[PDB]
């Protein structure tokens, strides 16, 4: 099952624009499809870095997007895996 | 390291079945069928890098391969056409890069058998003139009003096969060129000292090993089926 | 193709030199193998070249190898009849049996043998069993003499071929001559010398 | 001052036809080149990516890589073939390749290969070996690499010459990013943490470079040892993440604060007060 972190790169304040990372890590094999969501829609031109594996063989993959965060709005890393029934997804919760 | 083959000629009928045979007492798990034709390097069929595995070559389209066993590697032509004319190589090999090649087979595949037909053999002795001229004898072996063109003509003296001194034709030729399945001619000469012919316990034979039919190839003309068969002629020397 | 000779073919006199050319576009070379292949036989290895920049003999055979250029010469010194043959380049992909071949399709090579003490003549031959039938052989001319096809279609001729007497270190050519005719007239439609003996 | 070089090779081959061979290489913890399946030539990353090579060694190399990513490429499907049908696709194979750099011309080098996940294969010395634990059906595959004399002495080179020296240059290229400084920031955050009246507090530190980092919860002067460092989590833009997290009393969260230290604040502790 792959793990899925979500994290923002600068102290997030409400209108202000900042970037949102989600780090996916313990996964094989390679082949995965990972989706940033706002309100649970898919954000467009995502960015990925180039995926690479650790020490223990195991494969890691950090996803990343521009976003402001507001008192409504909702974010999210969604996750399709051979390893899993039905797609793993993480929210983003500014407060952990 | 060494490869044999078999049959080492061979002559078939379009649509009838065909099966090259490779053996090899090395325990090389590889073995590799190709065909040489002319205008073209040898080409890779099938290969095998154990008993029960074939891969696909370069050109495996209408050939099966089989490897019962380590030590043989069949190529099997189930539906046999005259674009599968060609010789075949089988190669063995280990994990090094060495393929080591058998003597090769010879496949003809016609359209039609209604033609096939052994040689006739006739042996021609020396001339005295030649004898007192050169000190030397020329025999000279003809193979006569054969169909297809594949034959083996070899020279033995005294149960024993002879090089030295042998030409014989590189090709048969037409006996009429005119018509369609032509038969073929071939001559061969075989040279020896005045003195060697003239030991009356030399024994001279020219040998033609004809391939033609099979045992269960059908046959439904009058004259003899004509089998793969050997035919020779022979003479004594003498003073 | 990958793997090209040049000549395609040649003919040379005994005891002249020859080079044969090989050019691939393979990738990788691991390695380039020699072969020689005598008319109707099988493939006899002459040498393999392995490196960067390469040189082998065995014997009058030698071989360089330019791995850079993707080039390849066989040498053959001193040339003899049994060197007519087809001589074949292969390269090897892999240093291992995980390695495809790579097939060049030849140079044909015919090596004119040097005749030293021509004796050209026609002679008759009978037959073993039926002595009514006969063939006329043509021997002992140089091999500066062509033997043409009859113009008779009756009549039967062949090509010219060379054998060698190997413990007299001698050699004659002959070409042979039947029909159902005498030996006379058998090779009028070939210009063969005016010194050739007919026998009564 | 202790680098290590890793070349990361991932390779798929789903069925007979299909497969993708990528791969990305690293200098410590940045990233210096990229070869992805769909590019002929390898990309640098950095400016300083070739490192002391000239124009021309750089080329004889990738030239070296080109060849090797396509032959690797059917040997494998070649081995598939030769242990058929004990092993079949789809097939995973990773190579972990490079040195370790250590001080006054010392160096290790390895050349680790892992087959579905599992480190089962090593280059030593002269030779390809498997490893224990390995499967026995790849002695035939090993002898098989081993037979190939010429990939042997061009691995030996690249390894035992060309790595070390390779790096020895990345090192001085790229002196500057490798010694960057980058400052941590910090900010505090807290949730219920399934428990019947505990919080968690959370201290976020990002922006921060090299990795070595200090995080712990204070009240006063008295380090709070129920402090848990999470992961270091990667950045886009090459800086770590790190959170610190403190199971507290509801009401109590007041009197802490986090300490951040780092080498890039120059003796200045970060200190957020709750
Ligand atoms: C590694 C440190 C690099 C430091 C410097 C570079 C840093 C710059 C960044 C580069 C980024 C690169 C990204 C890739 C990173 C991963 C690469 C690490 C592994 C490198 C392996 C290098 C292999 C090179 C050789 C090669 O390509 N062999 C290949 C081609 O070999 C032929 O061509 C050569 C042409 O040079 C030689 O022939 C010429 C020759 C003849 C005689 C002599 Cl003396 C010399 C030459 C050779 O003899 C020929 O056979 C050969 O096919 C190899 O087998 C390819 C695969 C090797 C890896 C195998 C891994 C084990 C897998 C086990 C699988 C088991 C599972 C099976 C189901
Ligand atoms: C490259 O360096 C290796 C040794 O270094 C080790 O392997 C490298 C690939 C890297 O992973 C290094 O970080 C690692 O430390 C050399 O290997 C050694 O080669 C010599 C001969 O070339 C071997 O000597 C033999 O010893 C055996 C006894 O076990 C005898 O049977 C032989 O007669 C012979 O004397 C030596 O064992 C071997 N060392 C090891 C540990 O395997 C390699 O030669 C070198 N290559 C080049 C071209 O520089
Ligand atoms: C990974 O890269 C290789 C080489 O660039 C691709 O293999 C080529 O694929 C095309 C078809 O798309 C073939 O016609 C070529 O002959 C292949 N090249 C070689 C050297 O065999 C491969 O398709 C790529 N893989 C993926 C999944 O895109
Ligand atoms: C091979 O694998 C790919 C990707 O998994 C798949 O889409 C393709 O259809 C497969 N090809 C065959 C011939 O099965
Ligand atoms: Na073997
Ligand atoms: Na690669
Ligand atoms: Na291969």
């Amino acid at each position: 099952t792959p793990q899925i972190q979500v994290y923002s790169r600068h102290p997030p304040e409400n209108g202000k624009p900042n970037i949102l990372n989600c780090y996916v890590t313990q996964f094989h094999p390679p082949h995965i499809e990972i989706q940033m969501l706002k309100n649970g829609k898919k954000i467009p031109k995502v960015e990925m870095s180039d995926m690479s594996f650790s020490k223990d063989w195991s494969f890691y993959i950090l996803a990343h997007t521009e976003f402001t965060p507001t008192e409504t709005d909702t974010y999210a890393c969604r996750v399709k895996h051979a390893s899993m029934a039905e797609p793993k997804t993480v929210y983003w919760d500014r407060d952990m | 390291a060494a490869v044999t083959q078999s049959p080492r000629n061979k002559v078939a009928v379009t649509g009838g079945k065909v099966t090259l045979s490779c053996n090899q007492t090395n325990n090389h798990n590889n073995m590799y069928w190709y065909r040489q034709d002319t205008g073209h390097g040898l080409r890779l069929i099938h290969y095998s890098y154990g008993a029960g595995s074939t891969e696909k070559g370069d050109i495996p389209d209408g050939y099966k391969a089989s490897r019962p066993s380590q030590e043989n590697f069949s190529l099997i032509l189930e539906l046999a056409t005259p674009s599968q004319t060609s010789v075949y190589f089988c190669a063995s090999g280990d994990e090094g890069y060495t393929q080591y090649f058998g003597p090769g087979t010879r496949l003809l595949v016609l359209e039609d058998l209604r033609n096939v037909t052994p040689p006739k053999v006739s042996l021609f002795e020396p001339s005295k003139a030649e004898i007192s001229h050169t000190q030397k004898a020329t025999l000279v072996c003809l193979a006569t009003g054969f169909y297809p063109d594949h034959v083996e003509l070899s020279w033995w003296v005294n149960g024993k096969e002879v090089h030295s001194g042998v030409c014989t034709d590189p090709q048969p030729l037409k006996e009429q060129p005119a018509l369609n399945d032509s038969r073929y001619s071939l001559s061969s000469r075989l040279r020896v000292s005045a003195t060697f012919w003239q030991n009356p316990r030399n024994h001279f034979r020219c040998q033609v090993q004809f391939y033609g039919l099979s045992e269960n190839d059908e046959w439904t003309q009058d004259r003899a089926k004509p089998v793969t068969q050997i035919v020779s002629a022979e003479a004594w020397g003498r003073a | 193709t990958q793997v090209e000779q040049s000549p395609q073919s040649l003919v040379v006199r005994q005891g002249e030199n020859c080079v044969l050319q090989c050019n691939y576009s393979v990738t990788p070379d691991n390695h380039l193998r020699w072969f020689k292949q005598d008319t109707g036989k099988g493939l006899v290895s002459l040498t393999v070249l392995v490196d960067q920049k390469d040189k082998t003999s065995n014997g009058r055979y030698s071989a360089t190898l330019d791995k850079d250029a993707k080039h390849s010469t066989l040498h053959i010194t001193a040339t003899l009849l049994d060197d007519t043959a087809t001589y074949i380049c292969v390269v090897g992909d892999r240093g291992s049996a995980l390695g495809r071949l790579h097939f060049g399709a030849g140079t044909q090579l015919i090596v004119i043998p040097d005749i030293q003490n021509p004796d050209p003549a026609v002679y008759q031959l009978r037959d073993s069993k039926s002595s009514d039938k006969s063939v006329c052989l043509f021997t002992d001319f140089d091999s500066q003499t062509n033997v043409s096809q009859s113009k008779d279609s009756d009549v039967y001729i062949t090509d010219k071929c060379v054998l060698d007497m190997r413990s007299m270190d001698f050699k004659s050519n002959s070409a042979v001559a039947w029909s159902n005719f005498a030996c006379a007239n058998a090779f009028n439609n070939s210009i063969i010398p005016e010194d050739t003996f007919f026998p009564s | 001052k202790n680098y290590t070089f890793r070349c990361l090779q991932m390779s798929s081959f789903a069925n007979r036809s299909w497969s993708r061979t990528d791969s990305v290489v690293w200098l410590g913890d940045l990233q210096t080149h990229r070869w992805s399946n769909d590019s002929a030539t390898i990309s640098f990353t950095k400016p300083w990516s070739q490192g002391k090579l000239s124009n021309q060694q750089w080329e004889k190399l990738q030239h070296m890589f080109q060849v090797y990513r396509v032959s690797f490429t059917r040997d494998i499907q070649e081995l598939v073939k030769m242990m058929s049908p004990k092993e079949d696709y789809p097939i995973e194979i990773q190579l972990s390749a490079g040195c370790e750099m250590y001080p006054g011309n010392a160096s290790e080098s390895f050349l680790h290969v892992a087959f579905q996940g599992k480190y089962v294969v090593r280059f030593w010395g002269t030779s390809w070996q498997t490893v224990p634990g390995a499967p026995s059906w790849l002695d035939l595959p090993i002898k098989v690499l081993n037979a190939d004399q010429g990939t042997s002495a061009t691995v030996q080179m690249l390894l035992n010459d060309t790595c070390p020296l390779f790096v020895r240059g990345l090192l001085e290229a790229g002196k500057s990013d490798l010694e960057k400084q980058e400052k941590p920031v910090a900010w505090l955050s807290s949730v219920p943490s399934s428990a019947h009246g505990h919080r968690q507090l959370v201290c976020h530190v990002s922006g921060f470079y090299p990795k070595p980092v200090w995080v712990m919860w204070m009240r006063g002067d008295q380090e709070q040892q129920g402090t848990h460092r999470g992961d270091f989590l990667p950045n886009a833009d090459e800086t770590w993440y790190l959170q610190a997290t403190l199971d507290v009393e509801a009401g109590e969260e007041a009197g802490l604060a986090c300490r951040v230290k780092h080498s890039s604040l120059g003796g200045q502790d970060i200190i957020l007060y709750w």
